[PDB]
């Protein structure tokens, strides 16, 4: 223990040459590993250190031969800021005849406490009697923060490698050895972590980043090894760590994280217990044992499947897909109340007259209806009493035989009511009219005020390019006439920063919805034929036969056909239906949800793209549905179809004859 | 023996970015073993 004398003196010696040391300026000297590790010398990653497996030993180790410890193992990432080395148990009592401190590995002294321990401030002590170190720039808060990390990398390379760590690792002659390690990476190369960068804003961008949880519950607090700050998870991530996935000591990859809370710089020691982080799910995914606490090589953000993406929170930063399927524009409208409307161009064009017609006659009939709104005994005991009342002294001289030639029977104060009920009419009037107006006009200007709400969206339907897939939708909003010409059916892109994938919706949860926002852009990478076609399904106008055979859901039930048309049918109570007929004389029907695209008049040449299958099929009454997707046509350019119809245009060019006929015959029956 | 001062360390930063790694699914070897967190098993 000591006469606990020798110590101060130690002390007040140590505490001197800090003092003459920080009264000046003077000449770096890079420490041991700086001066090392800063040459040529070949390194050794960190992998092949151990074979490659992470560790190697379990229960109560298969035995501390080698060498372990206690105090040491019973350890955690929340405490090793206080470790406290019992100066005793490392030096022995061999070294332990020295009473003026352990002089250590890159010179300065590291005095034990009285108590007998060897903790931070010790540390912190001997880092400043440290040579090349300048103790003004560095301070217990500094030490303190590195002391935490410096151990538990130490401590945890212990219970995991013994084979190839020792004990050879926590002495405190690494810690020392690092401390000043660090003071050389940060305070003299000024090479500043990735938090550190991100917190003093100067990289912000929260692109790629290796953390590692540390602290955990309603948020978490991941590091980079030499800063750490408190993350934001998303509800999805909320629940991997109350199931327990995300294991305090674990690395992570976010991409697009950010900062709430986050005016400006600040070192993140002095870091705001308010500011956080919000990495985002889908945006996140385990990193392996060994790697790199920091910032990441490849700037350029990683892809990742649908498959796995989740809905709670997140943007993709990217995703490698393949255009399966591409829909026609939709004109979508929002109603005044809630729900959104959907219609093809022709019903938001035919919607666009027949509102703008109505709502033009509002406006002027506010008017119209404004503009209609303008152009017995004795005669004497008689005069004298209808005359007493204004009001009916007015009614006697309208409803009065004789006008201005009655008036002029009574000339007193009778002729002062009249006046005054005369003048009482006009500010009646003159009254109405100034209220009638404006009453109008402020009401026209909250009509002529009031416009539909509408925007457009394309849906796209895409998948992963690996293998398998979740053909999820992808929404692209008022796309710009380039995008729109841009992507095209089979083929391959790599679309980066996808809106926060929105759940779907009808029915059940599987698959996903994808929605690009104003900061998505499109990468079109290539594809080999060779391995298209195991994803990529290309358009096919089905040959009528395939809705029969119980093993053809043909790509998300969606099917194209061609025909010709036997006969439409509008069943009284809205529900039309469209009775075509192909080659081989098959029949189905097109139930239609939208409006008849005009030319589908009995017996045409009907091309369709974008039709879904409907119940109860297997009974020569398919039954196809027309939806808002929908198109049609009297003469199709497109591909797929060309055959097909050139093959129906065949019997049609054919017999020609007996042909539609028959069908009629056919179908007629089948009623 | 392993000289210490020439491990390429876990936390060695590259502040300079610009001079297999992450699991596609998020639960699903290397991603399971983490040489820091068994200190908290124990
Ligand atoms: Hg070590
Ligand atoms: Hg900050
Ligand atoms: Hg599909
Ligand atoms: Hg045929
Ligand atoms: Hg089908």
């Amino acid at each position: 223990k000591d006469l606990m004398s020798s110590l101060q003196s130690a002390r007040d010696l140590q505490d001197m040459r800090i003092k003459n040391k920080e009264r000046r300026h003077l000449r770096l000297q890079p420490g041991s590993l700086y001066l090392t590790k800063s040459s040529t010398l070949p390194r050794i990653s960190l992998q092949a250190a151990v074979g490659d497996r992470a560790p190697s030993a379990c229960s109560p180790k298969q035995l501390y031969i080698y060498g372990v410890s206690k105090e040491c193992i019973n350890v955690n990432s929340k405490n090793a800021e206080y470790f406290q080395f019992d100066i005793q148990d490392h030096f022995g009592k061999e070294d332990l005849c020295a009473g003026k401190g352990f002089q250590l590995a890159d010179g300065g002294w590291l005095i034990p406490s009285n108590d007998g321990k060897a903790g931070k401030e010790e540390f912190y002590r001997a880092l400043c009697d440290t040579p090349g170190v300048d103790p003004k720039l560095i301070s217990s808060i500094w030490v303190a923060n590195h002391y935490r990390w410096i151990v538990w990398k130490l401590a945890a390379m212990e219970f995991a490698f013994p084979k190839e760590f020792a004990n050879r690792c926590l002495n405190p002659e690494r810690v020392l050895l690092q401390l000043k390690y660090r003071y050389d990476v940060e305070i003299d190369n000024s090479r500043r972590s990735a938090l550190k960068k991100i917190l003093e804003r100067d990289d912000t961008a929260a692109k790629t980043l290796v953390l590692c949880i540390s602290d955990i519950v309603d948020t978490i607090e991941l590091t980079d090894g030499w800063y750490a700050v408190r993350a934001q998870l998303d509800p999805p991530l909320m629940a991997l760590v109350k199931s327990g996935k995300l294991t305090v000591g674990q690395k992570i990859i976010t991409q697009g994280a950010e900062l709430v809370g986050s005016p400006d710089a600040c070192a993140p020691l002095e870091a705001p217990d308010s500011l956080r982080l919000k990495i985002s799910a889908n945006s996140t995914r385990p990193a392996r044992w060994h790697s790199r606490l920091g910032f990441f090589r490849d700037p350029r953000p990683f892809p990742l499947p649908l498959s796995s993406l989740f809905s709670d929170g997140g943007n993709v930063g990217c995703v490698d897909i393949i255009v399966q399927r591409v829909y026609p524009l939709q004109w979508v409208e929002k109603t005044v109340s809630g729900l959104y409307i959907f219609r093809s161009e022709r019903e938001e064009e035919k919607e666009a007259l027949r509102f703008a017609e109505a709502q033009q006659k509002k406006l002027e009939a506010l008017f119209t209806k404004v503009h209609t709104e303008f152009k017995s005994r004795t005669l004497t005991r008689q005069q004298v009493h209808a005359l007493q009342d204004g009001a009916e002294l007015y009614a006697a001289v309208q409803y009065a035989s004789d006008p201005d030639h009655l008036e002029a029977c009574f000339s007193e104060e009778q002729l002062r009511a009249l006046n005054n009920y005369r003048q009482m009419l006009n500010d009646k009037k003159q009254a109405r009219i100034q209220s009638e107006f404006r009453k109008a006009l402020e009401s026209a200007e909250k009509e002529e005020g009031l416009s539909r709400d509408v925007t457009t969206v394309w849906k796209l339907r895409v998948t992963s390019y690996k293998k398998k897939e979740k053909s999820a939708l992808l929404s692209i909003w008022r796309p710009s006439s380039d995008l729109s010409s841009l992507l095209t059916e089979g083929k391959r892109y790599r679309i980066y920063h996808l809106a926060v994938s929105k759940s779907k919706s009808k029915f059940e949860r599987p698959s996903i919805q994808l929605t690009a926002t104003k900061r998505t852009q499109y990468q079109q990478l290539p594809v080999s034929s060779e391995t298209l076609l195991q994803v990529y399904q290309p358009r096919e106008s089905l040959h009528f036969s395939r809705l029969s055979d119980p093993a053809f859901q043909p790509p998300c039930s969606e099917v194209d056909v061609v025909g010709v048309v036997v006969s439409v049918v509008k069943p009284i109570g809205l529900a039309p239906l469209v009775y075509l007929s192909d080659e081989c004389l098959n029949l189905l029907v097109v139930k239609f949800g939208i409006d008849l695209n005009e030319d589908i008049k009995p017996r045409v040449l009907i091309a369709a793209s974008n039709l879904q299958c409907q119940p109860e099929s297997t009974s020569g009454v398919p039954t196809l549905f027309a939806g808002h997707f929908s198109i049609f046509s009297a003469s199709p350019k497109e591909a797929y179809f060309q055959e097909k119809v050139n093959n129906l245009k065949h019997a049609i060019e054919n017999i020609d004859t007996f042909y539609k006929e028959a069908e009629k015959k056919l179908i007629h029956v089948l009623e | 023996p392993v000289d210490l001062g020439l491990l390429e360390e876990d936390d060695e930063f590259e502040e300079f970015p610009a001079e297999h790694v992450w699991e596609d699914n998020w639960d699903d070897d290397d991603f399971s073993n983490q040489l820091r967190a068994e200190l908290e098993k124990h």
